């Protein structure tokens, strides 16, 4: 499978954005969708997740700034992010795992989000 | 079987008398619409059920009728990607080549009938037919040989499903007597809408360890393993990381896995297993987690079983159930000290040359050991053992002198051993008594039920029986 | 107390007029051997007619209705399928004069208890037109004192609700001749019944015995079977026991427990058959006095039962008439002595020396008695002066010294020494076993049940639980 | 260590004692009809002999440690031969019987003959002749 | 000579 991420740009601090990752598949009900962040000099970090059952987990680090949502009808997961801070400058990535497959870690090209004065 | 002649709810009476998951039926297309319509009323079209149909049911069409549940398994011949011209060309070759073989073999002329048979059929009767020469045909890369009954032995069967858009989509192929499938595990997608609870089918993560959980390769007699054992999809890191990496099915057994098999016979679970990827248990370093504890906090699996230790840090982020087996930490030595206060452990400045500790790093005890007094652990930093079996032989040879690890496994290893040369200090002396249990996601409604059911088996005298089989005593 | 699996609940409109189809189609969409229904007389008529129309009134089903139905209690209406069960209070068959006398007696006894407390009759308060009266303590005390009466072989204790408690009623049913008759009583929280089984009726007067419900016989013996009276803890006896009746019309309800009872209970589930257990009347195992066979063998030969579980030794004489299954335990003839080198020993072979006058066992009417009489005439003749009261009196006499040796079955004696006062033992042991045989299950000649039960019991014995039952019920200390 | 069937020395595989039976026998199907003894079944299926007296000679030749078989045959062989010991006591009881094709015209007389033999008792006399007194 | 789970002295009761 292959995905595609988009939605980045330059936005002043305190602003908002709508990132999005999408993929093609006939079974789209059952995939974990996760967001990963990797800044220069730091290891890759988890940001937000969505489960198959329909539960939401938010990381405590930047808790409350953004929100996750998934559409069962249309194969796309888009991340609504609000109250931007300079600490969030990184390239966000989307991924899936399980329901078959192998070699399970899937990474898009990357979308860079820039927060600055 | 059902009598369509009584086309009323009397059929629903016989139909209501079966409770199971996978239902297989063999009927005509028209009756298929009615019978599936009746089931949707009663509720057999639910999310927990699987329907299997032969080829003849709706195979020869592209326009599906209504009342068929979204999600259906059929093996048909429809040959999505094949063309009639391709089939005709093969059929033409069957005609010409087989007749060519018979005609050229004996200069045989295929004498035709003067007309359609009113009278002139009889003289051609003694003429030998093509049956001896039409049974075997070649070419086109397929043994198209027929049989007595007229069915091929090298067909082109395919398996196909009903997708979300009510458009049939190919799944797997059958060739040379094998089941090649584009899907490793079942997709489990819903039926027709307006009915979708979808709150079941838990996933479980487990580690291969001491006799709690044991892994084994699949037996090759039937590409499976004997009953009373649960399959589990172990991941691999590929061969030299060149490419691919195959999710290989290999069933696994042990103690901790057995308890849930009996447990899920009274709570009605459906489960799949896949083992760990990285690390052994876990550690909270740089404000991030990895391991089964890391897996649960990021919702990788609702449940989590196996060798898991209850502790202060672990319960801070994830909830735990009531423990069922008591344990703690202990020390193992070959064949001369009292314990954690012994003066020997206090300082290595004694007259005798220093001795060593096992103390497997990246574990549960090490974090607990750091908590109370540090100077011992920095001594342990110099010498760190690896694995379990590698540690015990090193003690036996004399590379180490005082192995520290949890007691629930050291008692086992000393038991099933050779000569009973290794023992634990004192009469089963224990420090920091602790229990083993099953951890679940925070705030899940499973909490009350999983707790109550687990406690019930303890009362029924089942833990003793299961303990005896996988906790034997040779030195006892 | 018990699981009580419930199938479903249905409510339907039972008006005098309307479209029947909705209820008619639904009612036929049911499957259950037992029905309970609550409705009025006209509703009873219409529902029962509809059910009779849509085939639910055959011999397979049973109906239960409360006392609100059944109306007159003296006029039997039509369309009622025979076998209806209901519960009504006592004195239903009495006369109106009896009832009015009962009421007069109740009020008179109330007054009789009253005048002692206050000295005179309560003041009669009556005024149709005026209608005065707040709460009056005197009449309230009279009403209080009226609530408990006695005598006339009954009781009437009223609750705060206007109904009596601790009642005495009778179960009623429709007989085969369209007539009401008594079935079961109920006194102080225990229940009885006129019949041990529910008959059920065909279209004609002749009932259908049908399949299953095999009749099984047994008798009291060593711990294979034990008879215990019910305990007042639950007005009966707990599970792990099966009710058993001592046949002889009236019967007292006992419940029997033991080894054979356990094996029968285990067997019942797999082959899925029904059973009723009842004791033997004449007793004393089996014998042949001019073809008059008593006991369990007599019961099964004259086609009065289907099986005879319990102690029974397969030999030549018995097997000629009645078919048997495979054995499940080992047994034979053994010898018991106080704390001899086989049967052919001169002590038992030559009873002519007067200095060691020995003694024997030989409980009469016994399986081994026939063998010992048939094989050795001298021993049978010289065994006349032998203790014969029970498997209990022989032990006491041996512990006393009134006899010298004891001969009986093996599986019971070897257990009897298991838990005894001190340690009384036998000779060499299982090495001294004569005419080795086993216990078995008797069955009527030429029945498929014989083969089915035999194969099932072989499978069970191959499983290995027999050792578990043996160690549960056949272990001793010495 | 030799005792009844409870010890870990027999419950778990070990090279100190090697167990085997005769292939295609009742013991094979007995040990193949229990999920709880799969490891023992596989260990037995690893290697086994097809013989009666040859295995006795082999164990008498110190090649085999021990093996399991029927009661009467083993008990007679032990006492009749030299330097033999019966290990423990029976664990699974069973009997010997004459077998005939289903629905045969001989079921009736056979049983009565056998019980007549039991009653007369010269079957015990044959037992005395053959397995009682080795002189 | 008493076994808690099951012993002849305790599984079968007597005057002692
Ligand atoms: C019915 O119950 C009442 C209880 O009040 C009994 O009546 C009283 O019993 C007490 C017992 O001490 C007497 O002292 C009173 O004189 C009685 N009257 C009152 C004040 O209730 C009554 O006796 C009971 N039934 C019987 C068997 O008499
Ligand atoms: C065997 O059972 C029969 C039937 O109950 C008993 O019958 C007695 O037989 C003796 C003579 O053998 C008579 O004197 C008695 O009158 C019979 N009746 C009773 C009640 O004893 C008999 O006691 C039992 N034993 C024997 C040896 O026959
Ligand atoms: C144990 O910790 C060390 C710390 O450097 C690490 O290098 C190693 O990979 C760890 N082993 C595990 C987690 O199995
Ligand atoms: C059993 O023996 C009798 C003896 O006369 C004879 O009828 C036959 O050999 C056998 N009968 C049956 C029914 O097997």
């Amino acid at each position: 499978v292959q995905l595609q991420e988009s939605g980045g740009g330059l936005v002043q601090a305190g602003g908002s954005l709508r990132l999005s990752c999408a993929a093609s598949a006939a079974a789209a009900a059952a995939a974990a969708a996760g967001w990963y962040r990797q800044a220069p000099g730091k290891e890759r970090a988890a940001a937000a997740a969505a489960a198959a059952a329909a539960a939401a987990a938010a990381a405590d680090s930047v808790k409350g700034r953004f929100t996750i949502s998934r559409d069962n009808a249309k194969n796309t997961v888009y991340l609504q992010m609000n109250s931007l801070k300079p600490e969030d400058t990184a390239v966000y990535y989307c991924a899936a795992a399980a329901a078959a497959a192998a070699a399970a870690a899937y990474w898009g090209q990357g979308t860079q989000v820039t927060v600055s004065s | 079987t059902l009598d369509t002649s009584f086309e009323d709810a009397k059929t629903q009476v016989q139909l209501k008398k079966i409770h199971s998951s996978v239902i297989l039926l063999y009927s005509s297309k028209d009756e298929a619409v009615l019978i599936l319509s009746e089931a949707r009323s009663l509720g057999l079209t639910g999310y927990d059920f699987f329907w299997i149909v032969p080829s003849l049911v709706s195979g020869n069409t592209e326009l599906i009728p209504k009342e068929f549940p979204s999600g259906l398994i059929s093996v048909s011949y429809d040959d999505w990607d094949y063309s009639l011209e391709a089939r005709v060309r093969d059929g033409i070759g069957i005609l010409t080549t087989a007749a060519s073989s018979m005609l050229e073999k004996f200069s045989y002329i295929p004498e035709a009938k003067a007309s359609c048979y009113g009278q002139m059929e009889r003289p051609e009767v003694p003429m030998h037919t093509l049956h001896p020469f039409m049974v075997n045909v070649t070419w086109d890369g397929k043994d198209l040989s027929f049989t007595e009954e007229g069915y091929q032995v090298h067909p082109r069967l395919v398996v196909i499903v009903l997708n979300k858009d009510r458009e049939w989509e190919k799944v797997g192929k059958w060739e040379n007597h094998t089941l090649s499938l584009r899907h490793a595990v079942w997709p489990r997608y819903k039926s027709f809408s307006d009915s979708e609870p979808d709150d079941n089918h838990l996933s479980i993560v487990t580690l291969e360890e001491a006799p709690f959980v044991i892994v084994e390769d699949i037996d090759p007699l039937t590409e499976t393993c004997v009953r009373n054992t649960v399959p589990c999809r172990k991941f691999v890191k590929i061969n030299n990381s060149t490419n691919e990496g195959m999710n290989v099915k290999k069933c696994c057994k042990g103690f901790s896995i057995d308890i849930l098999k009996k447990l899920s016979r009274t709570v009605k679970f459906t489960y799949d297993l896949y083992l760990v990827t990285n690390g052994k248990h876990g550690k909270k370093v740089n404000n991030v987690w990895n391991g089964m504890i890391g897996e649960v906090v990021y919702q990788r699996a609702v449940m989590a079983v196996g060798s898991l230790t209850i502790n202060e840090e672990r319960s801070e982020v994830v909830d735990f159930s009531v423990p069922f087996v008591e344990t703690g930490i202990s020390v193992m030595v070959s064949r001369q000290v009292t314990g954690l206060s012994d003066k020997k452990f206090q300082r290595p400045h004694d007259y005798s040359p220093p001795f060593r500790f096992g103390t497997v790093p990246n574990g549960s005890t090490e974090r607990n050991i750091r908590n109370n007094y540090p100077y011992m652990h920095q001594y342990m930093t110099k010498f760190n053992q690896k694995g379990v079996e590698d540690a015990l032989v090193s003690l036996k040879t004399g590379k180490l002198d005082a192995f520290i690890y949890d007691a629930a496994v050291l008692n086992y290893k000393a038991g099933r051993d050779e000569g009973c040369k290794l023992v634990t200090i004192g009469s089963g002396y224990i420090f920091a008594t602790t229990g083993y249990g099953i951890a679940l996601q925070k705030g899940s409604p499973w909490k009350r039920q999983i707790d109550l059911a687990l406690l019930q088996f303890v009362g029924d005298g089942e833990m003793e029986e299961l303990e005896t089989l996988w906790l034997t005593g040779i030195c006892h | 107390h018990v699981s009580w699996r419930l199938l479903d609940v249905v409510t339907l409109e039972l008006g005098p007029g309307g479209p029947r189809a909705r209820t008619q189609r639904l009612l036929r969409q049911l499957d259950a051997p037992v029905f309970v229904a609550y409705c009025s007389r006209e509703e009873a008529e219409v529902l029962f007619a509809e059910a009779a129309q849509a085939g639910l009134v055959g011999p397979g089903h049973v109906w239960l209705v409360p006392n609100l139905a059944l109306g007159s209690t003296d006029a039997p209406p039509a369309t009622f399928p025979v076998g209806l069960i209901s519960v009504v209070t006592e004195s239903w068959r009495l006369s109106l004069r009896q009832k009015v006398r009962d009421g007069v007696a109740i009020l008179a006894l109330g007054a009789h208890s009253y005048w002692r407390q206050h000295g005179t009759l309560p003041a009669p308060a009556g005024d149709c037109r005026v209608h005065p009266g707040p709460v009056s303590p005197a009449r309230e005390a009279f009403y209080r004192h009226l609530l408990n009466v006695t005598w006339e072989g009954r009781d009437f204790s009223f609750s705060p609700g206007g109904y009596l408690v601790q009642p005495t009623m009778v179960v009623i049913a429709l007989n085969r001749h369209r007539l009401w008759e008594m079935v079961g009583r109920w006194e102080h929280g225990v229940l009885y019944m006129k019949y041990p089984v529910w008959p059920r009726y065909s279209a004609s007067l002749q009932p259908v015995v049908d399949s299953r419900h095999l009749t099984v016989a047994t008798l009291e013996e060593r711990p294979f079977v034990i008879v215990e009276s019910p305990d007042p803890g639950t007005g009966g006896c707990v599970p792990n026991t099966v009710p058993c009746r001592r046949q002889s019309a009236p019967y007292t309800k006992l419940c029997c427990k033991g080894f054979c009872i356990d094996i029968l209970k285990k067997l019942a589930r797999v082959v899925k058959f029904s059973y009723d257990l009842y004791l033997v009347t004449n007793g004393k195992h089996g014998k042949r006095v001019r073809g008059v066979w008593n006991g369990m063998i007599g019961e099964v030969y004259y086609k009065r039962a289907d099986m005879a579980i319990g102690s029974l030794t397969i030999n030549e004489e018995r097997s000629e008439i009645v078919d048997f299954s495979v054995p499940f335990v080992e047994t034979g003839i053994s010898v018991m002595v106080a704390r001899v080198s086989g049967l052919s020993d001169k002590k038992f072979q030559r009873p002519q020396d007067q200095y060691p006058p020995f003694r024997f066992g030989t409980v009469p009417n016994g399986s081994t008695e026939r063998n010992i009489r048939s094989n050795y005439r001298d021993m049978h003749t010289h065994m006349v002066k032998f203790n014969q009261r029970s498997v209990e009196d022989a032990l006491t006499s041996l512990k006393m010294g009134k006899l010298d040796a004891f001969i009986y079955d093996a599986a019971v004696l070897n257990y009897m020494a298991g838990k005894d006062e001190g340690c009384k033992l036998v000779t060499i042991g299982s090495g001294k076993v004569f005419a080795t045989t086993g216990y078995g299950i008797a069955m009527q000649k030429d029945s498929h049940w014989k083969r089915a039960i035999d194969l099932a019991l072989l499978q069970f014995l191959g499983d290995g639980e027999t050792q578990k039952l043996e160690t549960v019920w056949l272990s001793g200390i010495c | 260590r030799i005792t009844g069937i409870n010890d870990p020395r027999l419950r778990n595989p070990s090279d100190k004692f090697i167990y085997a039976t005769v292939k295609q026998s009742s013991v094979d199907i007995y040990f193949r009809r229990q999920v709880e003894l799969s490891t023992m079944y596989r260990h037995m299926e690893k290697h086994n002999y097809e013989s009666a007296a040859e295995a006795i000679q082999a164990v008498r030749d110190n090649k085999l440690h021990a093996f399991i078989w029927d009661s009467a045959v083993l008990e007679f062989e032990a006492s009749q031969k030299c330097d033999l010991v019966t290990t423990g006591e029976l664990f699974f009881r069973s009997g010997f019987g004459i077998g005939m094709r289903k629905d045969s015209p001989w079921k009736q007389n056979v049983s009565l003959s056998i019980l007549k033999s039991h009653e007369n008792g010269f079957m015990e006399d044959l037992d005395k002749t053959w397995v009682r007194y080795q002189e």
